[PDB]
């Protein structure tokens, strides 16, 4: 897996 | 605010490849030069501005069976077929000029672009 | 010896989630507490292991209208469709126990993963 | 974007 797009 | 999985397109398309090869859910069998291949509308639509404008079409969004013109080559047709499910080209010397052609027909940009590309580097 | 195009698998998404939008060869509603959601069962199938079941089954794979348990909120389906059709979920504090239980249901994994996380974050 | 795999 999760990241801030 | 939203969070990002990064590999959830893939694993979608990995899961849409894996219902084609099990033929679940196919809604249509693409017939060329009499071979047939079976696929899911959605898909060729996401992946071919031909196919976005045949399945958007109000007669031809119903149809079961699609006929490509008699000059596309049935091989150049499964390899695309193929690297729409799952973003892999198998571009080699024996079928480029194919694969080129049936993806200018396809409406499959970068295909064509990569194609045009490893043309040039061979002249 | 194929190569890879790194952004087929987002660019195919993103065009199913237009396709979505637009009410494009969608062919399954999806019902939770009387608010309905169209959808395409095969992006459903591909990102959910409770849609994967339901549409292999030989007599489910043919309904029209799927009405999903009454505990189910809403407001939790849309976050996780939104995310089936663009790896972005909308989590935030408000919603995060409806998302999570939801994810339960709809058995998407990873999902559940990030939501524990956030929570155990929070305790 | 192409690139090897
Ligand atoms: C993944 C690569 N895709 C394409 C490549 C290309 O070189 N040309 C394309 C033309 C059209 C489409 N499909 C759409 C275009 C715009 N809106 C919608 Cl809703 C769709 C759909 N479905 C896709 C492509
Ligand atoms: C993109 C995330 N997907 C899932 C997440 C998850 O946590 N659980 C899943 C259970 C099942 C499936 N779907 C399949 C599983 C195996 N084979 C096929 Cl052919 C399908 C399909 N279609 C998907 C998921
Ligand atoms: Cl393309
Ligand atoms: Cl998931």
């Amino acid at each position: 897996a999760w990241v801030i797009p | 605010s939203c969070i990002q999985f990064t590999r959830h397109a893939s694993d979608v398309l990995l899961n849409l490849n894996r219902l084609r090869s099990r033929d679940i859910l196919t809604d249509v069998v693409i017939v060329v030069s009499r071979e047939q291949f079976r696929a899911h509308k959605t898909v060729l639509m996401a992946c071919s501005g031909l196919f976005y404008s045949i399945f958007t079409d109000q007669l031809k969004c119903n149809l079961s069976v699609i006929n490509l013109d008699p000059e596309i080559n049935p091989e150049g047709f499964c390899i695309l077929l193929d690297f729409m499910y799952t973003s892999r080209l198998n571009l080699r010397e024996g079928n480029i000029m194919a694969v080129m052609a049936t993806a200018m027909y396809l409406q499959m940009e970068h295909v064509v672009d990569t194609c045009r590309k490893f043309i040039k580097a061979s002249e």
